[PDB]
């Protein structure tokens, strides 16, 4: 079973600056069955980038996707007060237990 | 455009039955795997099911294999979870995603993603 | 020696030339052939070797009855030049009932299944030496891809099935180098059954069009990524499946993300690969029985879901005529890889009650940017005309 883990649990940045979020799989996973997740504290989960590193249809192109194997990471440049949210990694389509990774929140730092 | 709208949930007892409904609208049913993310109150996302258009493959996860039951009725666009045995691990806002593929023709092995989500349904558990 | 990387594009292919035919059953009416089945062609980078499962025996021998069963304790991997029949000059480079070789650009590397059904070991012997080996992990029939492996900067994939053959089977990608098995990689993905896999190099990775013998006569593809070990799964787009028994042309379909579960509880072993967006695939005419084999391009039958707009149709073998196997195998061209394919050609027993054997010949055909005609190139062997 694939195991994610994204390394910087809660994630501290100011606007402007660059995020970098990790996703860890416990085993090598093709970049096609990753895909990362924003969800805001009161709303619906909403697609980033599939693929590791193809934004979604309307996401802006702040956000950048990258990895394959083992290690994947999302880049968020420029960051804007609406970035500041629970970022999930999924993987989806690899193997049955189709799991979310444990969370990333992204906060301003003050 | 594409919607799924999340039915069911409210209040129930442990060890109750509940039968949640993901009506689908916007595109053909059949030619879409539905899956079933349930995410706990001050907890992240869980993926608990999957369906294939047709029905003949379905995955659980652990927590609620046996339990839980995932169906789906194509003609009436429908998406349904049977819940049996429910525990207050399961309060939970529940959420219906349709899977989408791209194929993706620089690496030509289309990539496999949970796109849409509807707006949930809260289900307790006590 | 060098590390064969396969880094060159892949050949425009406008159909396929006839390469070599081995008449082994017209041979077998006169001489000591081997009997065999599930053949393949593998090549080095000087020549293309004969690779089959030989059943132990010669065909004018005793030995030769009741040689239809699959796994038999003298089942070996026999190997020569492409063209050379398997006469008793024949080497015997393993014991397998299920084989798998490619060769790394320094030395042969071959993948051996052999012993029980619920305990078989494979044994990767390389260089002609055993580097390592693997005992049965899911206790059922282990098998591996009955062809050629890729090998890529010396780093050979192979595609390994262990479990239910009409059922949930866990199939393992593993990584060899030098014959040591560096990695496994589960098959991660939307195939559900996958096993008896074509594999050709598609640079930087590995793609191979397997079988599905669960509930798909659409061919699972499995893109093995041989640096990250990272494995993706699918099914080929194409409307016109390559497996046989199937449905008919007409109510067919693929959908590229799940098997299309029309006539997919049994299977053959076959190949397809992506030119583009288009998709060239090999497949038996008979939708039922593995009788005649035909090859043919969709356009855009590897991009567009349930593509049915077929062309540059051959016959390798007509209607009437028992196919069986067939798979593909890459040539290190001049300038650019060229895909070539085998068809086996199984003759005797459990179709033809004439004899009591069951062996088979091989007609390789390989990509040319060219013209070509028609033609078909059958076994050509008359069973009255064979030993019992
Ligand atoms: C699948 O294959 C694997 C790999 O081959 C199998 O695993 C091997 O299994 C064998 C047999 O079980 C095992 O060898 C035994 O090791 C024991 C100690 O670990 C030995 O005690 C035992 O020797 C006794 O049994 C032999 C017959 O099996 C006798 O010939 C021998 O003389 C011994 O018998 C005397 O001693 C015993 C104990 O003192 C006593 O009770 C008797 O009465 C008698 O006095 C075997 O040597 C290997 O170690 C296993 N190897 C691995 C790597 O696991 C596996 O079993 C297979 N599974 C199936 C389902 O087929
Ligand atoms: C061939 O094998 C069968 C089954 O093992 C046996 O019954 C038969 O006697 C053998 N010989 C011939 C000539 O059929
Ligand atoms: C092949 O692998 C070796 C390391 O083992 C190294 O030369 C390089 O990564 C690869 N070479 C080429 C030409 O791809
Ligand atoms: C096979 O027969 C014809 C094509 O020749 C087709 O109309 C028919 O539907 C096919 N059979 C099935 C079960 O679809």
């Amino acid at each position: 079973e694939i195991v994610l883990t994204q390394s910087p649990g809660t994630l501290s940045l100011s606007p402007g600056e660059s995020a970098t979020l990790s996703c860890r799989a416990s085993q090598s996973l093709a970049p096609n069955y990753l895909a990362w997740f924003q969800q805001q504290p009161g709303q619906a989960p909403r697609l980033l980038i599939y693929g590791a590193s193809s934004r979604a249809a309307g996401i802006p192109d702040r956000f950048s996707g990258s990895g394959s194997g083992t290690d994947f990471t999302l880049t968020i440049t420029r960051l804007e007060p609406e970035d500041f949210a629970v970022y999930y990694c999924q993987q989806y389509g690899g193997s049955p237990p189709y799991t979310f990774g444990q969370g990333t929140k992204v906060e301003i730092k003050r | 455009e594409v919607q799924l709208v999340e039915s069911g949930g409210g209040l129930v007892l442990p060890g109750r039955s509940l039968r949640l409904s993901c009506v689908a609208s916007g595109f053909d049913f059949s030619s879409f795997e539905m899956n079933w993310v349930r995410q706990a109150p001050g907890t992240g996302l869980e993926w608990l099911s999957y369906i294939s258009g047709n029905g003949d493959t379905i995955y659980y996860a652990e927590s609620v294999k046996g339990r839980f039951t995932i169906s789906r009725d194509n003609a009436k666009n429908s998406l349904y979870l049977q819940m049996n045995g429910l525990r207050a691990e399961d309060t939970a806002t529940y959420y219906c995603a349709r899977q989408r593929s791209v194929y993706s023709t620089s690496r030509s092995n289309w990539s496999v993603f949970l796109d849409d989500w509807g707006q949930g349904t809260l289900v307790t558990v006590s | 020696a060098e590390y064969r990387n396969w880094s060159k594009p892949q050949c425009n292919i406008t159909g396929f030339a006839p390469f070599s035919k081995d008449n082994s059953i017209r041979l077998s009416a006169g001489g000591d052939i081997w009997v065999t089945r599930e053949p393949y062609v593998s090549c080095d980078p000087d020549k293309c070797y004969q690779f089959a499962l030989g059943q132990g025996t010669t065909l004018n021998n005793g030995h030769s009855n009741d040689t239809v069963h699959d796994r038999t304790p003298y089942r070996t991997l026999l190997m020569n030049e492409l063209g050379v029949p398997f006469h008793l000059g024949t080497k015997q480079v393993c014991i397998a009932w299920s084989s798998s070789s490619c060769h790394d650009g320094k030395a042969w590397l071959h993948v051996c299944v052999t012993g029980d059904d619920e305990n078989a070991t494979a044994s990767f012997i390389y260089n002609g030496r055993l580097v390592d080996s693997i005992g049965s992990w899911s206790k059922k029939i282990l098998r591996t891809q009955e062809s050629e492996c890729v090998c890529i900067n010396g780093t050979c994939t192979v595609v390994m099935t262990d479990g239910s053959a009409s059922g949930k089977a866990d199939t393992k990608i593993l990584f060899i180098e030098e014959g040591k098995i560096v990695h496994t990689s589960p098959l991660s993905g939307s195939a559900q059954h996958v096993e008896e896999c074509s594999c050709y190099p598609r640079y930087p990775g590995v793609r191979c069009v397997c079988r599905d013998n669960w509930k798909g006569s659409n061919r699972p593809i499995v893109d093995i990524n041989v640096k990250d070990y990272s494995i993706v799964s699918s099914y080929v787009c194409s409307g016109l499946v390559g497996d046989t028994p199937r449905k008919n042309d007409s109510s067919s379909s693929s959908h590229c993300l799940d098997p299309n579960n029309e006539e997919g509880g049994h299977g053959v072993k076959g190949w397809a690969f992506d030119d583009g967006n288009d998709v060239w695939m090999g497949r038996t005419i008979s939708e039922k029985l593995r009788s005649g084999y035909e090859t043919f391009k969709v356009i855009e039958g590897w991009s567009k879901p349930n593509s049915k707009l077929q062309i540059n149709r051959q016959v390798i073998v007509d209607r009437g005529n028992r196919s069986g196997y067939s798979g593909i195998f890459s040539v290190e061209g001049k300038s650019c890889i060229n895909r070539c394919f085998y068809v086996e050609l199984i003759r005797g027993r459990k179709q033809e009650t004439e004899v009591l054997w069951t062996s088979n010949s091989i007609v390789v055909f390989c990509g040319t940017s060219g013209t070509y005609g028609t033609g078909s190139w059958p076994d050509g062997a008359d069973i009255n005309l064979m030993p019992i």
